[PDB]
């Protein structure tokens, strides 16, 4: 009942004063019920009992703060200590909530110091300073905060990050950690297995751990008894004899045959030596237990020196296996400089491998052991000195990452502040965060920073600025000496960085798309036929661009007539034109052609002010829709005509112009030209569109493209190279040729202007081919000959016609003795006639 | 809102005659 | 010309499916454009309106001629054109300006050779 | 007989346009036989034989070339066909010199088609045109030399390095050559063994192959048949029963019970089906052969129905078996892009290894067994064809390679003829060198590039010009953005290129120290503190900086009067200072000095006018000489302290007062000053030196630093770290100071100046550590002591001096209440007294 | 040569100068 | 100065090993460079011939405060110095010149303040 808890510290205010004054010298157990105990205090106004913690002008506090959120090393009591300081924070008075918060800030310079203790402490700061009759809340909360915080906050963030950087180990970190399993930064400068000596009687067994251990439970005869010490002790001998040494831990009853015995600790016990007797009437006996550095408070002048004695054989074993370590480090750096230079594996990842995590990590952890030894005797040692005579910052590679990766998401957390997000922009945090955090540290904290970097460039100007050059300069250099560095690896991130930054809908969407055509442009400029730049450069500057030109799924005539008039051309707006001038023109020609004296005179003047603009201002496609590189590209720009065509039909006519003007260059990309086609074969769907081609004497281009093509196949006839995929580019020509003649006008058109010598001559050159007779080659010549029937179904006069055409082609292939083909066309003849 | 609508659409238009720009110019 | 009114027929035969010697009031912009010209769609309702009066949906090929002949068928707004009738020209709407006038003061022949 | 043979060729030359014009028809080995006679024909002068192959105006001998030199498959005919050739240079007219070498040029643009096959060819023709009655030759070699053949070998060199760069595959094989065994480029787009069917009877062994082989001897009962035939059948039926088809290659005689019997073939019989017969009286029949696909010439029509049947059924066992090479070219792709992405190994490489050395391998000699099966019988179809009836550029990655690396010691030759050398610097060849061979291709391929690159950019202005442009460029980005990249990798060749052309010994030295200095500055002004920098970038700059300065080893008072004289600072060096003017002024200076009114006012000037220049020109010693990164660069610039200090006394005293200046600093440095203190130590060795520092104060500087350090120590009392090298800069600090009492006047200005107090006081307060006690630190207290009692024994004045110096010391403390200091005190004055 | 062996000792001195100079300018 | 001469005492006994108030004349230099002076050799010879008159090689005390006194103790040349004439006395051995000018007419005190 926690109603009930608050009146009655409501009514004896004294108590829970007394309470927090113990609680500093209370053990962990006791302290978790103390401040449960407070919790559930604050659970009713408790406005009047928060200010016990402001006694002693707020030292009492502090000191709460200091041991309990931060010194103390475990989490769930710094995690119920951020609680109850929440729960102060929540019911105490304003005087009380700046006086609190301020005991919070006042940790900033000691933060980096605790290690990973730091996380409950900054989850309790951020969601106290988040901005949520919370207005005055908001003004303590802005009183209190004082740029000097911040200030900190960016410095020790810079120290942090350049120790990293400068690290003499951070370049065998990064190398180890793409090769070898990675799991640490070591190049930084049951009843058995506890036991070292045992001893036996007729009903006791003395056993000697070989250090301290805190055990919290002993699981395993009528009556047992356990007993304890944590006396250091140099053999069993003198603990066999002297009764008064030991303490009497639990006394349990067993029921007959029992053979199974929990026996559990309410306060864990700390001993070094413990002995267990059976005292009335095989055994294994497993103890859950950490081992403990906590030794016993030593009480005379002996254990001081036996404590001396400790100190100086344990440094010696730390000295020793401090220089295994470097021993053992020498040949992993040695391994390690030799990566890049050429079991189904390379060796020396297996050497790495075995040094690194199986020798490296034994000796690292008895260095450490050794470590932790040491502070346990030295720290009784101090502890018996101050009782008689009555954390420094550390270069730890996975501490200051850890402490970097907590930050961002700070900063994250702060950069909706205003007035902190300009001082940290001023101060360069965008920079600091470009250079370093963006290229270095685990996913999750690349993301964070990410995401900071984007909400601290959100509202405000030239930090897009800056940011878009810094990712221009690095992507055009990569551009410019591609074939010497892995350009993937070089320009991932910032790739990946330009496409997040892109998505915001801040004003600043312009800069980044001149950004973006920028880098397509040059891209394309230096490497279009190079592989890496095409992939992972030209692709997704393409896919930024066609995201921008889809329009997101939910007067026409005046819309139209505006649409027919270009109001901004690309190379006004790479000079600087706006988005402002194109709404602003648009806006005016709409009026203009609404009123359509004086609004006609206006959109003319408009229209030629335009064009001359443009006239003053005064290969891609091809280029990458037949990029034989890679079919994504070739399909990204099939998409991106098919959305220009998709709108205008002036314009879909254009490209239609376009595409065909591009026929010839399909006989080189060969296998290359399948999206070309299929782009192509969606877009003269109408019958419309195949009369306009007609029209355009494109019918001629066909056949004379047809004839180039298999005079080329011809002459490859000599050559004894056989290319599977031959007569590709000719089937898709057939294939057009075949969809043009499915129109009745068109079929007479043909057959007028006297195209079918070409058809005859092809027919003629495929079926006397052999060394490139491949399975298209084939199929190509069944299409022409369905081709020639299906002419000769339709009419008389075209049998006529095709009969002239024999008779010509007789006159020509007999003037050139050429025997085969005559016979071949006699054969025509022949079938034709019966 | 429609506003914000429209205004995608003026966006996508614009941006749609910046790529036919580039293209033909 | 004689060679231009001869692939006028040439193209007005193909729309002409039916023989009848009068293509559809949808296909004039197709013809139209195939033919080299890119009229605007108020253009070709411009050109539907005025034609097809009686609304049988259907031009002849004299009529065909028609349209055309009129299809293939400016300076005195911004007037000689100097930089500061240019500029006035442009506000109503200085080293680009000059810019300008250094690649076009302006007659009709260099502003001619410029369009 | 050489000379008698040489007669015989004389008095007969019609004999040797005989075997010139058959030569050509011949097979292999009468071939062999026909170039021995021919090269032993030009062993006396055959002037007038010569001209035997001019025969036809050249085409015979063209024929001979295109035929032999390039077109044959065999190493051993192409090296004798090169001899004949080079003895037909030799022995030839003038005229036909001209004409046989211009026969060997004209192949320079078939030259890529050929293969490996070029190797011969092209060290033939190394030779001839090297330059070595030799003026006329030279001449010729002039003559027929044409600026087309250089423009070709460069367009040629070019483009195949164009296909390198910009191939698909690049990045794969740079990838998986330092991470798999990489021994090709699959990528690019006994009698068991060869029996397939075999038929046995009473005497008589029928057995058919599974393909074409040329069998040189047979290996394995008193008469032995061997018959043979190359006719491909389908089964041993048809073969068993026609005796007509089987041809007798050779028979032999065996003794009785002979157990072996090598049967050798004076011409190698081609065979698909062999016959052996024991035609007279377990059987093991090895043979040593080679798969041949050069298959019996056909002779009906039947012949050639089979051989296409054998075409299509061997093209869809090549389209299959590259579709499986595709199919198992996807994964390999898959895991080369997932490549720096974290058994003891990586197991990706581990797949890698499986699929690229075994199942790629196979998949890829199937694919390229098929082919040759395809050459073989299309070859010998148009062979039929053509009886009846009367080279391509490649991609491969490989072929490619081979002739880029030749190609380079080809320019390497070229390098050394002036005009070739203009022509090929005005192409770009530097330009193209450093781009891409330096950083591609095999260690002999990068050894030969660079060396070519220096022989061009011998004794050429502007060529040194761009490229330290280039050198300097990309070297300074890989220092601006170091922490993103390996800068190891990244510079390692350009730093090699720049140290091997600074060894050159041409003019242009004073351009390349330039370039060296601006480096080295920028590397220490970015990345000083950085260990890749330091280790790879600083100290290769003071490598080439210290063998600069080293003079080779093998007027007096002018040339150390002229020594006194600055000439040339660095400031005026850098901006355009040369070392001819260096020369100018120390010419002047010494002719000034030896008339020294005139010629002391030129001096007096040239003093003047050299200072206002260095005045009107107008940290990195103590950052690279105590950098605690690398003892490397501490040692190197010990040495070129000592270096510098060992030409010029005031000089040495200069750097003496700098290194003193500097030892306050080495209190931080801890062990990182061993060298600089060693290199003081071998400074002051000299008594006169211990003198100058004595005047300087440097006594009273030593007792107050180990008082900062004694004070510094036991602020770090209260701290529980321990750091095993505690006390190492006291130490040295104390040896120095001993080093100093070692002189009598020094002690006695020690003693006048009261400086003992100082020593006494740290010997309380590090008698008084004890947390802080490690090995140094009790070393140093034994080595006070030590000063103690060698002070106390030599004179009562000292006594009496360090009884003053307790008294206060027991003063000062007493009123401090520190007991154990006066302990201590009393204990001194106790043992002085008694 | 002797003219040779003077010429590196020149060099040497120079960049022994340039040396000191950068050192103590 | 009587500080001087104090200091010049003190440094001159620390040289005096045996006590007879003397130094030998090779340590002259020595002692003359731990005072904050660099003489060159030429000069040490100088003193040395000048001084060690009678060749016993050493030197009393008196005159080692001599050798020093006059050690611590040419605008005319270039001569006001204007950038023409600091033209010809550098050819004698143009916007260098107008910098040498700008950063030192050059009258005496100028030229006092820049040495």
């Amino acid at each position: 009942r926690p109603r009930n808890w608050q009146k009655y510290c409501l009514r004896h205010g004294d108590f829970l004063s007394f309470l927090l004054n113990g609680v500093f010298h209370f053990a962990e157990e006791s302290v978790i019920q103390t401040l449960k105990l407070l919790n559930l205090a604050f659970y009713v106004d408790m406005e009047g009992v928060v200010d016990i913690f402001s006694a002693n002008c707020g030292d009492l506090l502090r000191q709460f703060i200091d041991f309990f959120l931060l010194e103390w090393n475990s989490s769930s009591v710094r995690t119920e200590a951020k609680s109850v300081i929440y729960g102060l924070w929540h019911h105490g008075r304003h005087s009380f909530k700046e006086s609190l918060l301020a005991a919070l800030l006042q940790k900033v310079r000691y933060l980096p110091a605790y290690g990973q203790n730091i996380v409950e402490y900054t989850e309790l700061v951020s969601l106290l300073l988040d901005k949520a009759s919370k207005q005055a809340i908001n003004e303590l909360v802005d009183r209190c905060l004082n740029p000097d915080v911040i200030r900190c906050f960016f410095e020790t963030l810079h120290s942090q990050n350049e120790l990293i950087a400068n690290h003499p180990n951070s370049r065998i970190y990064s190398t180890l950690g793409n090769l070898v399993e990675f799991d640490g930064y070591y190049l930084e400068s049951k009843l058995e297995s506890l036991k070292s000596e045992t001893k036996f009687t007729d009903n006791r067994i003395i056993v000697k751990c070989t250090g301290s251990y805190t055990i919290q439970s002993v699981t395993m005869v009528k009556v047992l008894n356990l007993y304890y010490n944590n006396r250091p002790v140099s053999d069993l001998s003198e603990l066999k004899n002297n009764w008064s040494l030991w303490k009497r831990a639990k006394s349990c009853h067993l029921s007959f045959n029992q053979t199974e015995l929990k026996v559990e600790f309410p306060i864990p016990i700390t001993a070094c030596n413990f002995m267990i007797e059976l005292d009335s009437f095989r055994f294994e006996f497993n103890f859950m237990a950490k081992p403990s550095f906590i030794f016993d408070n030593m009480e005379n002048d002996e254990d001081m020196k036996k404590g001396l004695a400790a100190i100086e054989s344990e440094s010696e074993n730390a000295h020793k296996r401090y220089q295994q370590l470097l021993g053992f480090k020498k040949p992993l750096l040695k391994i390690v400089s030799s990566i890049g230079e050429t079991c189904k594996i390379n060796r020396k990842i297996a050497l790495l491998g075995v040094l690194y995590g199986e020798k490296c990590k034994a000796a690292f952890d008895s260095v450490s052991k050794s470590v932790q030894t040491l502070q346990g005797l030295r720290r009784v040692l101090m502890s018996y000195l101050h009782q008689k005579n009555s954390k420094t910052p550390n270069n730890c590679y996975g501490c200051a990452t850890t402490f970097v990766t907590q930050c961002l998401e700070i900063l994250q957390v702060l950069s909706k502040h205003p007035r902190s997000r300009k001082q940290l922009v001023a101060a360069g945090i965008l920079s600091e965060l470009f250079e370093n955090n963006i290229h270095q540290g685990p996913k999750t904290a690349r993301a964070q920073a990410r995401a900071a970097l984007s909400t601290f460039s959100e509202g405000d100007l030239s930090a897009v600025n800056e940011l878009n050059n810094l990712v221009q300069k690095k992507i055009m250099y990569c551009l410019e000496h591609h074939r010497s560095m892995d350009i993937a690896l070089a320009t991932r991130e910032e790739m990946l960085l330009l496409s997040e930054v892109c998505s915001l809908t801040d004003e600043f969407w312009e800069s980044r798309l001149r950004l973006v055509f920028q880098l397509l442009f040059s891209s394309i400029k230096l490497g279009a036929k190079h592989p890496a730049i095409s992939e992972h450069i030209i692709l997704p500057c393409l896919k930024i661009i066609s995201v921008a030109c889809t329009p997101p799924k939910p007067n026409l005539n005046v819309s139209q007539k505006t649409r027919d008039i270009q109001l901004v051309s690309y190379l006004e707006w790479e000079k600087g034109a706006s988005y402002l001038d194109f709404v602003r023109r648009q806006y005016k020609a709409s009026q203009s052609i609404r009123g359509a004296r004086t609004h006609r005179s206006d959109f003319l003047a408009l229209k030629y002010t335009l064009r001359w603009k443009r006239r003053s201002s005064r290969s891609w496609v091809t280029e990458l829709i037949l990029s034989a590189c890679s079919q994504s590209i070739r399909s990204e720009m099939c998409t991106l005509i098919s959305l220009l065509a998709a709108q205008s039909s002036p314009r879909r006519y254009r490209l239609i112009n376009l595409l065909i003007g591009l026929l010839p260059a399909t006989l080189a990309a060969g296998e290359s030209s399948a999206e070309y086609f299929e782009l192509l074969f969606k877009m003269i769907e109408t019958q419309d569109a195949l009369l306009f081609l007609t029209v355009r004497g494109c019918l001629t281009t066909i056949c004379k493209l047809i004839s180039q093509e298999v005079g080329n196949i011809e002459s490859l006839e000599r050559s004894l190279q056989i290319d599977i995929s031959q007569g590709f580019t000719l089937h898709k020509l057939l294939e057009l040729l075949g969809k043009f003649l499915e129109v009745p006008n068109i079929r007479s058109r043909f057959m007028r202007d006297n195209l079918l010598s070409h058809v005859l001559e092809a027919l003629i050159v495929i079926r006397g081919l052999i060394v490139q007779k491949t399975k298209l080659i084939n199929d190509c010549n069944r299409r022409l000959k369905d081709l020639l029937d299906g002419l000769l179904l339709e009419s008389s006069e075209n049998k006529r016609q095709f009969i002239r055409a024999c008779v010509s082609g007789l006159q020509t292939h007999a003037e050139e003795n050429k025997g085969r083909t005559c016979l071949f066309i006699l054969e025509q003849l022949c079938n034709l006639i019966c | 809102s429609l506003k914000d609508r429209e205004e995608r659409r003026h966006k996508s238009e614009f941006v749609q005659r910046l790529l036919s720009s580039a293209i033909f110019d | 010309t004689d060679e231009q009114i001869s692939e006028f027929k040439e193209a007005f035969s193909l729309f002409d499916k039916d023989g009848d010697g009068c293509i559809t009031t949808k296909e004039l912009g197709t013809v139209m454009r195939s033919l080299g010209q890119n009229p605007t769609e108020a253009e070709l309702q411009d050109m539907i309106n005025e034609v097809d009066a009686d609304g049988n949906g259907t031009i002849d090929f004299p009529e065909f001629l028609n349209l055309m002949a009129k299809k293939m068928k400016a300076f005195r707004v911004f007037d000689f054109i100097s930089a500061a009738e240019l500029r006035h020209v442009m506000t109503n709407l200085d080293e680009e300006v000059e810019e300008m006038i250094r690649e076009a003061q302006i007659n009709y022949e260099e502003f001619v050779k410029i369009m």
